[PDB]
């Protein structure tokens, strides 16, 4: 009763309850996946068309940080955007002192340390977002997914949203089919497939698919949006597969 | 007991499921759950499924 | 972030006495024993050593310390609040008698410096 | 409803722990004579609801073949008071005569009320019928040819005199079936039914976790309804993937997340 | 039931109530259909347009 | 003294760790020492079976003055 | 109620709030063992691998602080990295402020003190970590320091931490009776890792392949952890003996 | 057994007092007029408000007259 009320007070048995509660917010959000490839990394999110009044490709939820790190999130959608600010502030701060873009493992650590503060004190609220962010630098590609607790892990692939289960089982099967790492050029196509399957869950409102990629081979380490003809080939490929 | 013997059918007039405006899909799922594992109990026994208890 | 225990956490009982002061002694009574005997030409202070395992070597931990070269001190109660309390003590002995009279403090005066810390750990929220 | 040794697949280690208590000193009392520990007796089963505490009771009553008595606890409270004491006294005598005998108390949440006895007079009918089970189980009385297996949902209703080891040797917690103890549950229930030739389960179930055994046998019922619409005689691997996404959804409607002792 | 959030967590599960079916508020179609189901018995005119009311 | 044990098995280790126990929770642990032995099949109640039955059915129990810093 | 929500005394006189940190720890269930050699320290811990989708490198509960100090964490990993952060800061700092790199013991002290300042403030939750420092001082030889979120700490021949740590302690107590002396008499650091893994397999009863171990070794003026290949070299030497 | 509060006792000539007469009194005295329309006659009626206006003063009145 009184451990339920409180923030940042340990339960008798030893767990924080409001970390657990903060997970709920991740499952309300829409699907998003990352796929780590041999070249770099692909990001993709399901953007729900909740009315005929929204405009197409103008209410983009994919947001870069610097010019080599893709970011898309699930949780509470204002609360996402403010962590994409925080990231920018730290990114930029590193470029002043050490004159080089920030390394991707380092980008992870400091971003995490912010989340961690809001479970240290009782006075601000534990952040209600699970994020995917990653990109390529000199060490290579890295994928990360950050949980509201303040924990990240590296991954061959990761996913988040209400349709995480349906993507997690295909993602094993894209570690079996291609055990040496598929090319990122193949993986535009493979990304679409995994959104079109995890849309039966959110089949309530029709969708619009968004991919983006950052890889050393294609885009010269510069994160971009897949657009025009390359976006048309991936759409028609996953649509005719799942029907 | 005498409470259970009164609870027993008395034939209540149907209102018909077609005069219940809207809610098309809710009538099918209800029909699927209660009415059709009684009548078609051969196609549950070939398949090998159990009937939904409620 | 924002401290919101600006108010005091100690208050008088509607029966008189401060509630937390009284508790704090019962925690001292649980502790390890130790003793002190004043003699004519010296003092003796001494405590036992309570470990968890014979794996824990207790030689490394010191429960008797020096404040100044002439004033030692021994304790019972919360192990960690001894660690910091002795530090706070050594440090403010030095910033109130090492600069301003050279010599280490007389023994009455050092006791009183320690006493200011305690009172004050009850006044601030 | 009987079934032989198998019960909860994937927990054959837990099946042996119940036989250590029941079947090993029953058949051969010569192994507990030499070691010198007083014979055990008493097992409590508790876990997330929907897990087949009840299916194991059928497994250990069929195979042993000793006399079985399935006594629901809410099915011996009667209108007459002092009659729910006299009955249950006569049953412990009964288990001594017909030895070896096993008494399965099922749904002990009814007479799990604690001290209380400030509320209604019904709360003092419990306490008076429970004191008699306490001195009959342990007192001067100590019946050597009786075994008790007790099934309870929430294991914190219980009065603190029934939590209490030495009444009740093993305190078994049944776990929500494991990583591939949900998958062992699924391979015996898809044998029964007609499958196209389906073996694609493997990832799909593991990712639909959070599943009690009672929600694993609801997904084969829902995969033979998606089949009935198509008019199929076998379950497609598309009907199975429609059902697991459906079972989890509805099973998430409620959930305390019942945390064991 | 009217409120489902206070149903027991061993009454709410499978083996016991197999299907858990939800009765959504009539959408546009449902709304329109309702107004037609009661107005039918009573007297109607060519003026009544049940889409205007829905 | 009733049951059998090896002189390898020593009870005295278990006396000093935990300081709250009732007599019934000492009748169970010995039950649980001779059932772990029944899975090895080693007639004598070893020091592995006796130490493994103690570590089971003890719970969080951090009340004991041991799980502390008030010392 | 309100007594146990913040960090004030209970009516008994126990600070139950701190004791809820103690049980907060064991959620990962990583066992670890460390021991003092003649001139090198070893620390080993279990590598839990929860999936196959996760990259196995990042999974790591061994942190390097500095060119001397390795620090093994048993607890949640969100607190772990805040623990190593504030360690790194201070360890760095100490070189600047005091003219030489920070000794083992000294770091153990500062991390105790910091944990204590969260015990008095009614708006910081205590960290749930138990930290194990390992290093090789110049003077005090191989040393190990076990610290805890109350602020309490002591020196140790060999220590463990994890759900099953009572099994592991009792092995060590048999052995440092038979040696009749402080530490394993072994010059080669490789051959101390062998002796550790044998008394861990004893205690957990469970074997270890090259993807269940994390092994950290400390030597004089160098701290390194061991690669997937080098884990399998110290394991082939046990098995062929 | 028939209260003595009569039906003119209640204050004002409000239209609200006639609504009590259009849900209870009128369809039972003449079910001829609610049979021609086809409507299910309204059977309920709630009386609510601040005290002192007679919620029980108009429910006695309607028990005398009907
Ligand atoms: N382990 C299992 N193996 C095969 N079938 C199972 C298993 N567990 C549950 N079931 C299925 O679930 C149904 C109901 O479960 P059961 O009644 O045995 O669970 P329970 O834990 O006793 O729950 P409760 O007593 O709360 O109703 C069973 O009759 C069976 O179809
Ligand atoms: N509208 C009215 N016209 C004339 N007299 C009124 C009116 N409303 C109230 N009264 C007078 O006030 C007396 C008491 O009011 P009454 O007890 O009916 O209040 P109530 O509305 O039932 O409030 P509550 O039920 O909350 O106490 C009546 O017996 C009557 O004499
Ligand atoms: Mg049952
Ligand atoms: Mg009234």
């Amino acid at each position: 009763t009184g451990y339920d009320l409180s923030n940042s007070v340990f339960s008798p048995d030893g767990r924080n309850f409001q970390v657990e509660y903060a997970v709920k917010a991740v499952e309300n959000g829409t699907t998003s996946i990352g796929i780590k490839c041999n070249d770099g990394v692909v990001f993709a999110v399901e953007k729900l068309i909740t009315s005929k009044l929204l405009v197409p490709q103008k209410n983009v939820k994919i947001q870069v940080v610097d010019r080599h790190i893709g970011c898309v999130y699930s949780g509470l959608i204002p609360d996402g955007r403010h962590l994409v600010n925080r990231g920018r502030e730290e990114a930029a701060s590193f470029k002043k002192l050490y004159k080089t873009p920030i390394p991707i493992p380092a980008f992870a650590d400091r971003l995490g340390q912010y989340v961690q503060a809001h479970t240290l004190y009782n006075s601000v609220r534990p952040f209600g977002v699970s994020t995917i962010f990653g990109g390529v630098d000199k060490n290579g590609a890295h994928l990360y997914m950050l949980e509201p607790s303040g924990s990240y892990w590296g991954y061959k692939g990761a996913a988040t949203g209400k349709g995480r289960q349906s993507a997690k089982a295909e993602l094993e099967k894209l570690v079996d089919h291609h055990p040496e790492g598929l090319s990122a050029r193949e993986a535009v196509k493979q990304a679409a497939k995994i959104i079109y399957l995890a849309h039966e869950d959110n089949k309530e409102k029709d969708f619009e698919l968004e991919i983006s990629w950052c890889s050393l081979s294609e885009t010269n380490g510069l994160h971009k949006f897949v657009k025009g003809d390359l976006l048309q080939e991936a759409i028609d490929f996953a649509q005719k597969e799942i029907n | 007991d005498s409470r259970v013997k009164a609870m027993e059918v008395d034939e209540k007039p149907t209102e018909t499921y077609s005069d219940v405006g809207g809610l098309d899909k809710q009538i099918e799922e209800l029909v699927e759950a209660i009415v059709l594992p009684m009548k078609r109990a051969d196609k549950f026994k070939d398949m090998g499924i159990r009937a939904p208890k409620g | 972030m924002t401290d919101r225990y600006s108010f005091s956490l100690t208050t008088f009982s509607p029966s008189g006495k401060l509630g937390q002061i009284d508790y704090a002694l019962t925690a001292v009574k649980q502790g390890v024993t130790s003793l002190g005997i004043k003699a004519t030409n010296g003092v003796v202070i001494a405590t036992e050593k309570k470990s968890s395992s014979p794996l824990a070597m207790s030689e490394t931990l010191s429960k008797v310390s020096l404040l100044t070269p002439d004033i030692g001190a021994v304790y019972s109660g919360m192990g960690p609040d001894y660690r910091v309390l002795v530090d706070k003590s050594r440090k403010v002995a030095h910033t109130s008698y090492k600069r301003i009279y050279g010599e280490y403090p007389p023994t009455k005066l050092l006791v009183s410096e320690v006493a200011k810390i305690m009172q004050e750990a009850t006044q601030s929220g | 409803g009987e079934i032989t040794f198998d019960g909860i697949g994937g927990l054959t280690e837990q099946i042996r722990e119940l036989r250590e208590v029941i079947e090993l000193p029953l058949k051969n009392p010569e192994i507990f004579q030499r070691v010198g520990i007083k014979p055990p007796k008493g097992v409590l089963l508790y876990g997330p609801p929907g897990t087949g505490k009840t299916l194991l009771a059928k497994a250990v009553a069929a195979t042993i073949g000793a006399n079985f008595i399935f006594s629901p606890a809410s099915g011996i409270v009667d209108k007459y008071i002092g009659e729910s004491a006299r009955i249950i006294r006569e049953m412990f005598a009964y288990a001594k005569e017909h030895e070896p005998c096993i008494i399965f108390m099922d749904e002990v949440d009814a007479i799990g009320g604690r001290r209380f006895s400030e509320g209604t007079s019904a709360d003092r009918e419990i306490q008076r019928t429970l004191m008699e089970l306490l001195t009959q189980m342990d007192g001067f009385d100590n019946l050597g040819q009786t075994k008790i297996i007790m099934a309870t949902n929430r294991p914190d209703t219980l009065d603190p005199a029934l939590l209490r080891p030495g009444r009740l040797d093993r305190k078994v917690e049944i776990p929500l079936p494991n990583e591939a103890g949900r998958l062992e549950i699924f391979k015996i229930h898809t044998a029964k039914v007609k499958k196209t030739g389906e073996f694609d389960f493997e990832a799909a179930v593991k990712m639909s976790d959070g599943f009690n055994g009672a929600d694993i046998r609801n997904c084969a019922t829902e995969a033979g309804f998606f089949a009935i619409r198509d008019d199929r005689d076998h379950i497609n691997p598309d009907d199975l993937m429609k059902a697991v996404r459906k079972v989890a959804e509805v099973k998430k409607l409620e959930g305390t997340i019942e945390y064991q002792k | 039931t009217n409120r489902v959030d206070v149903l027991d967590p061993a009454l709410l599960r499978s083996g016991r109530l197999d299907r858990k079916i939800e009765f959504p508020l009539p959408s546009e179609d449902s709304r329109a259909q309702i107004l037609q189901i009661h107005s039918r018995k009573m007297t109607t005119d060519d003026d009544i347009n049940w889409q205007e009311l829905a | 003294s009733k049951m059998s044990l090896a002189p390898e098995a020593d009870l005295d280790s278990l006396i000093i760790r935990n300081d709250s126990l009732s007599g019934a929770v000492i009748a169970a642990i010995m039950q649980e020492a001779g059932l772990r032995a029944v899975r090895k099949n080693r007639y004598v109640i070893l020091q592995s079976d006796l130490e493994e039955a103690y570590a089971t059915q003890v719970k969080t129990d951090n009340t004991v003055d041991k799980f502390d810093f008030y010392k | 109620g309100y007594d146990r929500h913040i960090t004030i005394f209970s009516p008994e006189g126990r600070l139950y709030q701190v004791e809820y940190a103690f049980k907060a720890t064991n959620q990962t269930n990583i066992n670890s063992l460390a021991v003092r050699g003649k001139d090198c320290t070893v620390v080993i811990s279990q590598k839990k691998v929860p999936d196959k989708l996760l990259d196995p490198t990042t999974v790591s509960y061994i942190f390097c602080i500095s060119r001397t100090i390795g620090m093994v964490v048993n607890g949640p990993i969100p607190d772990a990295r805040n623990a190593a952060l504030r360690a790194k800061a201070e360890a760095a700092e100490f070189r600047y402020k005091y003219g030489y790199d920070m000794p083992c013991d000294v770091l153990a002290k500062r991390m105790a003190n910091l944990s204590q300042i969260y015990t008095q403030r009614a708006y910081m939750r205590p960290l749930g970590v138990i930290l194990t420092f390992v290093s090789v001082d110049e003077e005090l030889g191989p040393s190990i320091y076990k610290t805890d979120p109350a602020g309490y700490y002591v020196g140790y021949k060999a220590t463990a931490t994890g759900p099953k740590q009572q099994e592991i302690t009792t092995n060590l107590e048999n052995h440092f009776k038979k040696s009749k002396i402080d530490h394993i008499n072994e010059e080669s650091w490789e051959k101390v890792v062998e002796f550790a893994i044998t008394h861990m397999i004893d205690a957990l009863g469970t074997e270890f392949s090259k993807n269940d171990l994390e092994v950290g070794v400390a030597t004089k003026d160098k701290f390194f952890t061991l690669s997937a290949e080098n884990i399998e070299e110290r394991l082939v030497a046990i098995a062929e003996q | 057994e028939k209260p003595d509060v009569t039906y003119s006792d209640v204050g004002g000539c409000k239209d609200q007092i006639e609504k009590l007469r259009e849900v209870v009194e009128l369809p039972l005295l003449s079910p001829e007029r609610f049979a021609t329309l086809g409507i299910d006659p309204p059977k309920g009626i709630l009386l609510y408000g601040p005290p002192g206006t007679g919620k029980t003063l108009c429910a006695r009145a309607v028990a005398n007259r009907t």
